[PDB]
């Protein structure tokens, strides 16, 4: 939900989908590990014992054995990791059945938020800026370059589309916690899916260099429950 | 729950969705050309375009529609 | 060639009595100028021809 | 055309028989080469008024 | 002395000035990646006084530096001029004043670099210069222009200077040496001339386009004329990947050369060499984008280019596989060259290894943009073709110089570059997997930890390429004292066991290239009468 | 006319540079090199304003 | 010829070029190319005569360069077999990249036109936009270069078979062909109701055809370069490789534009 000092592995997963990345990078460390062992020991054993050895052998110059067999293993290994890899890539880019969608529009430093499903009793369109709080407004206690002006409120357990654009130059809709990632392109529209398993608050940032304020366009989502997320819906 | 928004639709399957929000309001407009501005089953197209619609994007058509420039084939 | 290019002659003299009150209304992508060119009055292009292409 | 061979004659700076010591080229020249994006800076923070 | 260094016709003096000019532009890369590494030490402003424009613009000096003006000019430029000649039997280049501009377009094109970054703001936009931040409205002013030229003149340097390696090797090798004879090092250069032909023609239709919408009303890429930013992506792409490998193979060629040498064994599978450099080089055009997974393009799309990617895998491990076959069984000799491409094994195997993560286009989603990508990249071009590089300079300088360098003070040399490289890249994966965005100047507070620590391995670095300089000043002052005092290696192969000192003094090279033959500093006219093998 | 082998025998017995061996060689080189100086210094007499932001007053 | 006499001449056929200033010359035009353009589209400089004289120096410098290929060639004897094949295949790869440049403008157009964005009416061409029709002077381009490759064909015959007065007026019409069509590109642009303004559509139109046609020129610099040749005999029945580069160049141009006209003129409109 948020980075730790010194931290070096994933941030805790809320989505089935940032559930499978990370299953997918630990199955594919598995084998370069494997292979990082062999080589690195191979080298080491090589130097140790032939730095000492007074006659060379220089006749051996080739072998159909080992060279047929050290070009069908990685083969295999890249085989064994490429199913799992096809399954989480169409699993990750269905969109099926959501009960929400929320647009999210990049500008020159700020993000923007718009509900327009008219779900709210009076049926318009929900809508609103999000800014960083600059340094010399931050309360004591706030996180610096992390936390907004406004975030976006959305309910757990529920299936959510967000949509993704931008007005000016590219940018890049990103919450690690969430498992999304995608560009934000001036003229075209590209979609995402996410469920939430859990409340609490998940940040993210900008990822598409978008000139001297890229370092000052932060994310953050609350989730919340469902009749939290009504109230919420219905005065703002 | 009291949540809905628009589904799955198998013309446009893909992440890139341009083409739904515009085909949509396109439909819309010439639905109501014909068949009247009031027409039960025209509200279909309606929800879709504004469910996953940037407003700004709305607000230059409705300009370019006033002076007779918008490029979509309505009339 | 002489015969269709001699037709398009006459239906450029038809344009050149043309005002510029019914000169149709650009669309959003034409005659973009995101500044103007650097030559002349900034306005016109190269191959710039009055009868057929005009910034209104 | 005809050129000569030896040890310091591939080169096209003089190392030997000169009357400033060779460290004055040696160390100046890359002296420079480290000191462009210096001047860069100083250029442009006195642009932005920062001095 | 006017006439032989500015109307030069010979490859041997031209390979000269293109070392030079490799050399000086290293220092201001390096230089521009010390400020870089010292404005991300902690959090806050820190020297550049809040500029982040500023910040930007040293970040695309410094990729371009580090390309485009040292490492092609020198493994290229510089080796391949010098040695390519020498090691079939040339005389000269074919075309010598084509082999001419293509040296002089260099010192201009870094006149009009150094310019950019001096007038109105610079360019902060990235070396893959992407629209629209990239167009007058993001960036206005003459600085993008003046970046645009720069790369156009270093693409009339690459092609002209490819042209010629190519009519070179198969025009003009001498009596007896077929296809199949040439040294590896021949056919790496050879390899690398066709990537570079069928590349830069589609890089110079990208930039030039660029060029068009910011000054001549042109609509590309422009989104309110119909145009498309991904497009110039595509294209920028299509060049970009085919590059790193015009990058690696001509490091590969140096490697294969130092291993056998210091091993006193001929390389294993020699002809399955060539074929994979071969394949490497057709399938580095079909993975362009794999470097656009989160662009938006298609689910099919996307699967078909994680297992083109993956395959790549395949050749380049049947090339890691052969050079240890190589080194086993052999006797094996220290020398610093033999040093650094011991580690060129072990540090290049890890940089690949990270990128076989990146190739699956289902786990790029947590890999975009992320420091995890700018650590796989210095593994692979800064502990690769920069080791490559040292390993090449200590190889051949001897003989094309006549001097010797002082052999105790490269060991030192080479193992403060390994201990500082290790230490600014390998915490750059902990921060990208932990989820650090790049091309910031500032960041939330957590990732302070890992920032400290890469920052001073980045003085560690710059300390050990600053006794390098004097490495180069005591070897011209003192190089002809290097061979007759114990302070330098005066044989990269020693005698045989059963051979004794005075048998090994009637041939005292045992060599499989020919330029181990000649004078130590090689004749301005190597070959009247031409060489002749079986 | 023919004058292959006249121009044949001139070039081969020369000293001079290759550029400078033709009889008529002084008509163009001599002006050439002016000119070359001049298309080459003027645009560097233009760094100091562009650095200074100062825009030539064509208007 | 014994030894003594022998040890006169070279041993090897490879050409061994002497210094010449033109390389480091052309790249000081090239600089001073690169920095007038910039600031001159920006403001910095008040006209355009500072281009225009670097566009000058950069023509004339490399014309000096082409004058010494021409005496080492045919007044002092340095172009052997292998020097001759060598230039013909470093002239093979030279049209191959250009070939390639033309590959990037195919893409950019098919990219644009296959699925056309909504702002132009997701339709190609776009709306509003009269394009050129194919039946027209677009159809007398395609019939005029079609027939200097036949010209040139009987013109290059008539050179191997010792027929003068034929080569020489199989050459002055293949001229005045390719100088045919430069002018009636010219012609087909100042009327066309449509610019490089007009959106993507007159971008990827006019840079296609309008490279194409800057190479044209460049294509009618050479007959008329190899016509001077001709006709003062520096050209032999055996030996005139100024003039193979020329054919070789004459008909990739012309699969080119024959491309260009399927797929701009047939199928895009
Ligand atoms: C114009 C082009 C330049 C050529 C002529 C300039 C000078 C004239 C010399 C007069 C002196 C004299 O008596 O000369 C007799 C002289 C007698 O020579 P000779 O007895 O045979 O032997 C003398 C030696 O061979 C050598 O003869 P030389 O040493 O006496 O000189 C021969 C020639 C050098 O010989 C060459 O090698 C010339 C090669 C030039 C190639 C031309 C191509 C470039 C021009 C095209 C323009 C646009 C292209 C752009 C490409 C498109 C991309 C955007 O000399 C020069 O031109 C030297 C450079 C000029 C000086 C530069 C400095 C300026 C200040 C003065 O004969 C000539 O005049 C030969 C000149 C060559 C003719 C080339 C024909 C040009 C091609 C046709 C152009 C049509 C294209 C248009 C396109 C259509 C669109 C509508
Ligand atoms: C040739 C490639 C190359 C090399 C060598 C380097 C070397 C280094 N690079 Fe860089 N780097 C890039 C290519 C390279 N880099 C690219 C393409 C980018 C991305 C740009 C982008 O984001 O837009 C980048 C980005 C990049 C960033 C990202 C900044 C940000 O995102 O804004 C950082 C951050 O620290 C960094 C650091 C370093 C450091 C500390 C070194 C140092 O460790 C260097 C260590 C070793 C040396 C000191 C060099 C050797 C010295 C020589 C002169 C060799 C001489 C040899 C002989 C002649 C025999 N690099
Ligand atoms: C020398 C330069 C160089 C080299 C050689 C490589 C080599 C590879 N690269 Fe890299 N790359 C860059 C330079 C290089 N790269 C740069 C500069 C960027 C960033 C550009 C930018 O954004 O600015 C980049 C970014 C980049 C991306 C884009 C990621 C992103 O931007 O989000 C990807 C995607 O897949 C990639 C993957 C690979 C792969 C699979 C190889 C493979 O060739 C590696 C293969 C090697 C091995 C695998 C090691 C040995 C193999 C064996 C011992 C066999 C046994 C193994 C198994 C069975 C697994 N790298
Ligand atoms: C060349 C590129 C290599 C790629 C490596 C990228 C990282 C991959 C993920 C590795 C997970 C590390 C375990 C986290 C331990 C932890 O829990 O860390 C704990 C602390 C701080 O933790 P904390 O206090 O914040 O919280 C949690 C408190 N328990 O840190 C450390 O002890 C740093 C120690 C470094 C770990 C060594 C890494 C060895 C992996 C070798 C990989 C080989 C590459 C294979 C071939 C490419
Ligand atoms: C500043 C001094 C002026 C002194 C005043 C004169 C009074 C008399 C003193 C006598 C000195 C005469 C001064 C003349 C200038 C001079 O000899 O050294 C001055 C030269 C400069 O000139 P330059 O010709 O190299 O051009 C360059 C001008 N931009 O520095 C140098 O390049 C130092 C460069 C050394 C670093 C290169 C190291 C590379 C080694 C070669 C290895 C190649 C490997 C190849 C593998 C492919
Ligand atoms: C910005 C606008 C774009 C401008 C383009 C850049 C201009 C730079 C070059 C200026 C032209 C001067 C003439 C030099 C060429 C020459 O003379 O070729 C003639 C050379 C001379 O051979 P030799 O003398 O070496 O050997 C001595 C033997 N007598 O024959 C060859 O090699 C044979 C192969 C011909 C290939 C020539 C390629 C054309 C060069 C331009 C390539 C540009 C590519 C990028 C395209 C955008
Ligand atoms: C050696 C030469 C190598 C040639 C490269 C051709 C290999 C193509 C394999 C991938 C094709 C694919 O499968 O591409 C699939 C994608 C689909 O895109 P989409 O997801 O948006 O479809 C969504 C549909 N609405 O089409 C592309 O991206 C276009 C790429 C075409 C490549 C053009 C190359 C032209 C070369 C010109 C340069 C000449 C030098
Ligand atoms: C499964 C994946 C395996 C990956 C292995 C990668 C390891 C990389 C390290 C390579 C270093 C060893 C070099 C190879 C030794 C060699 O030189 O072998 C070549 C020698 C030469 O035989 P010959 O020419 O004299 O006779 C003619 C022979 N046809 O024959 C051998 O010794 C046999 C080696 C045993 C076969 C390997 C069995 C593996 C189980
Ligand atoms: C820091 C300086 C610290 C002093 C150390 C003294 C060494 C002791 C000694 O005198 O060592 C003697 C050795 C000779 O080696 P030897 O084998 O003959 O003697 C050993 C007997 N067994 O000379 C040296 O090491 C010289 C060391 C130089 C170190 C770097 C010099 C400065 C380089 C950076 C400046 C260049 C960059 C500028 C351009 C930007
Ligand atoms: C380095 C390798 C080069 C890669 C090049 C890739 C892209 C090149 C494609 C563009 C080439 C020039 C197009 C022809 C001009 C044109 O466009 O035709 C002319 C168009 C059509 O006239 P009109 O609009 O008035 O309409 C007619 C209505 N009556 O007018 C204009 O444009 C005016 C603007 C001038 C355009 C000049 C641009 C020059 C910059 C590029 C220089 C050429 C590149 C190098 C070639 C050796
Ligand atoms: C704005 C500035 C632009 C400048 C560009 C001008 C281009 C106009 C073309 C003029 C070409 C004249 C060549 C004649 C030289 C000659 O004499 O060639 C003839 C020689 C002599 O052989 P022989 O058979 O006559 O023997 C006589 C009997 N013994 O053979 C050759 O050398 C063959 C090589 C010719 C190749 C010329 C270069 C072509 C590519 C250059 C492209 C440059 C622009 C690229 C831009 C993208
Ligand atoms: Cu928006 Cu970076
Ligand atoms: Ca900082
Ligand atoms: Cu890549
Ligand atoms: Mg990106």
């Amino acid at each position: 939900d948020v980075p730790t000092p010194y931290a070096c592995y994933f941030q805790d997963s809320a989505t089935p989908n940032q559930e499978g990345i990370l299953e997918l990078h630990d199955n594919i460390m598995f084998y370069l590990l494997v292979i990082l062992g062999l080589v690195s020991w191979m080298l080491y054993t090589i130097v140790m014992t032939y730095s000492k050895n007074p006659i060379a052998y220089k006749y051996i110059k080739h072998g159909q054995t080992i060279e047929v067999i050290w070009t069908i293993f990685p083969a295999v290994i890249l085989l064994i990791i490429a199913f799992p890899s096809f399954i989480l890539l169409y699993l990750c880019d269905e969109v099926i059945s959501p009960a929400m969608t929320i647009k999210a529009i990049g500008y020159q430093w700020y993000w923007k938020y718009e509900y327009s499903d008219f779900i709210n009793d009076s049926g318009e369109t929900v809508e609103f800026e999000s800014y960083v709080i600059p340094d010399e407004l931050l309360e004591e206690g706030q996180l610096r370059l992390l936390d907004t002006d406004t975030s976006m409120v959305v309910p757990v357990d529920t299936h959510i589309r967000f949509v993704v654009t931008a007005a000016d130059v590219i940018h890049d809709f990103a919450i690690p916690s969430l498992g999304i990632k995608v560009d934000a392109t001036p003229g075209r529209l590209n979609q995402v899916s996410a469920l939430i398993q859990r409340e609490g608050v998940f940040y993210g940032a900008c990822s598409e260099l978008c000139g001297t304020g890229h370092a000052n366009m932060p994310i953050k989502i609350e989730a919340v429950s469902l009749p939290k997320f009504l109230e919420w819906l219905n005065e703002q | 729950s009291p949540l809905h928004t628009v589904g799955f639709d198998a013309r446009f399957p893909q992440q890139n969705q341009t083409k739904h929000c515009w085909q949509s309001y396109v439909d819309y407009h010439k639905c109501v050309n014909m068949k009247g501005e009031d027409f039960a089953p025209c509200k279909v197209f309606w929800k879709t375009y504004n469910a996953l619609c940037p407003l700004d994007w709305i607000e230059k058509w409705d300009d370019q529609r006033e002076k007779g420039i918008f490029a979509g084939d309505i009339n | 060639t002489y015969f269709v290019e001699k037709e398009h002659a006459e239906h450029r003299e038809h344009l050149k009595h043309v005002p510029d009150s019914e000169w149709p209304r650009d669309y959003e992508f034409m005659n973009i100028r995101s500044k103007p060119f650097f030559w002349g009055d900034g306005d016109k292009t190269l191959f710039w021809n009055p009868v057929v292409n005009r910034h209104i | 055309v005809h050129f000569k061979d030896g040890v310091y004659e591939n080169i096209p700076f003089k190392v030997k028989g000169r009357k400033t010591p060779y460290a004055l080229s040696h160390f100046g020249f890359f002296a420079i080469g480290f000191a462009v994006p210096f001047v860069a800076c100083y250029v442009q923070l006195k642009k932005s008024g920062a001095f | 002395m006017v006439q032989r260094w500015l109307y030069s016709t010979n490859a041997k003096d031209i390979a000269v000035l293109y070392f030079m000019l490799a050399i000086f532009s290293g220092m201001a890369g390096t230089a521009m990646s010390l400020i870089i590494r010292l404005e991300l030490a902690a959090p806050g402003s820190q020297y550049l006084h809040g500029n982040s424009q500023l910040f930007n613009v040293l970040v695309v000096g410094h990729a371009v530096l580090m390309i485009f003006f040292l490492v092609m000019p020198a493994l290229i430029g510089g080796f391949g001029n010098y040695l390519l000649p020498l090691m079939i039997g040339a005389t000269d280049t074919a075309f010598p004043r084509i082999n001419n501009i293509a040296f002089w377009v260099l010192p201009m094109g870094l006149v009009c670099l150094v310019t950019s970054t001096l007038v109105e703001s610079g360019a902060g936009t990235g070396w893959t210069v992407y629209p629209p931040l990239s167009s007058i409205q993001a960036h206005s002013g003459p600085s993008v222009d003046l970046a645009i030229f720069a790369l156009h003149l270093t693409s009339i340097s690459s092609l002209l200077g490819a042209i010629n390696f190519i009519v070179t090797t198969l025009n003009m090798r001498t009596n007896g040496m077929t296809m199949h004879k040439l040294p590896l090092f021949v056919w790496s250069i050879f390899i690398t001339a066709f990537l570079l032909l069928l590349s830069l023609p589609v890089l110079s239709a990208g930039i030039t386009m660029l060029l068009l919408d910011r000054n001549f009303n042109t609509s590309f890429f422009e989104v309110s004329g119909g145009g498309d930013p991904i497009l110039y992506e595509h294209l920028f792409w299509f060049f970009g990947h085919p590059e790193v490998y015009i990058l690696i193979i001509p490091g590969f060629g140096i490697i294969s050369h130092v291993v056998s040498t210091y091993s006193k064994k001929p390389v294993f599978g020699e002809i399955s060499m060539v074929y994979a450099m071969a394949s490497i080089g057709l399938l580095g055009f079909l993975v362009w984008s794999h470097h656009m997974y989160i662009v938006g393009l298609d689910a099919d799309t996307r699967a078909y280019f994680t297992s083109a990617t993956m395959i790549i895998a395949i050749p380049t491990g049947i090339k890691i596989f052969s050079w240890l076959a190589t080194i086993h069984g052999g006797s094996i000799r220290l020398a610093t060259p033999m040093l650094y491409a011991i580690a060129f094994l072990f540090l290049f195997t890890m940089g690949g290894l990270t990128g076989v993560a990146l190739a699956n286009a289902s786990l790029d989603v947590a890999f975009h943009d992320t420091y995890y990508v700018v650590g796989h990249f210095h593994y692979v071009l800064s502990m690769g073709a920069i080791f490559s590089l040292f390993a090449g300079y200590y190889y051949w300088s001897p003989q094309i110089l006549g001097l010797n360098y002082n052999e105790k003070l490269a060991q030192i040399q080479f193992w403060l570059i390994f201990i500082g490289a290790n230490v600014i890249f390998f915490p750059m994966h902990f921060l990208g997997i932990n989820g650090m965005p790049r091309r910031i100047p500032d960041y939330p507070d957590a990732f302070a930890g890992w920032n400290y620590v890469a920052s001073i391995g980045s003085f560690i670095a710059t300390l050990s390429l600053f006794l390098f300089i004097y490495i180069l000043y005591d070897q011209l002052v003192n190089g002809l004292n290097n061979k007759v005092n114990n302070k330098s290696v005066i044989y990269n192969k020693a005698p045989d066991f059963v051979e004794s000192n005075t048998i090994f003094n009637l041939n005292t090279v045992k060599s499989s290239s020919i330029e181990f033959l000649l004078t130590s500093p090689p004749a301005v006219h190597s070959f009247n009468t031409p060489a002749v093998q079986s | 006319a023919n004058k292959v082998i006249q121009l044949q025998k001139i070039f081969q017995s020369s000293t001079k540079p290759l550029w400078w061996r033709h009889p008529r060689s002084a008509l163009y080189l001599y002006p050439f090199y002016a000119i070359f100086a001049v298309a080459v210094v003027t645009p560097l007499l233009y760094i100091p304003n562009a650095i200074r932001g100062i825009k030539a007053k064509k208007a | 010829m014994t030894h003594l006499e022998r040890s006169r001449h070279q041993q090897h056929p490879f050409h061994m070029v002497m210094p010449s200033p033109w390389p480091i010359v052309v790249s000081f035009a090239l600089l001073s190319l690169a920095l007038s353009t910039a600031l001159t589209m920006h403001g910095y400089i008040g006209n355009m005569n500072m281009v225009y004289l670097a566009l000058f120096v950069l023509l004339t410098s490399s014309i000096l360069w082409f004058r010494d290929i021409v005496a080492e060639a045919t007044y002092l004897g340095d172009h052997t077999m292998a020097v001759r094949k060598g230039i013909n295949l470093g002239f093979l790869m030279f049209v191959l990249s250009e070939v390639l440049i033309f590959a990037g403008l195919f893409w950019a157009y098919f990219h644009s036109a296959m699925s056309p964005d909504v702002t132009l009416g997701a339709c190609w061409p776009p709306v509003g936009i009269e394009a050129v029709q194919p039946t027209e002077l677009p159809l007398l381009n395609t019939i005029i270069l079609l027939s200097s490759g036949a010209t040139v064909t009987y013109s290059h015959h008539a050179l191997i078979a010792g027929n003068r007065n034929k080569a020489l007026s199989g050459l002055l019409i293949t001229f005045w062909l390719i100088v045919i069509f430069v002018t009636c590109q010219y012609i087909e642009y100042t009327n066309a109701a449509f610019t490089i303004s007009d959106g993507v559509y007159g971008s990827v139109f006019y840079a296609g055809t309008g490279l194409h046609f800057l190479h044209m020129v460049m294509l009618a610099a050479m007959l008329g370069v190899n016509y001077w040749r001709m006709r003062n005999y520096h050209l032999t029945a055996g030996h005139h490789v100024g003039y193979e580069t020329t054919i070789i160049y004459t008909h990739v141009l012309d699969v080119i534009w024959l491309f260009l006209y399927v797929v701009f003129y047939w199928w895009g409109v």
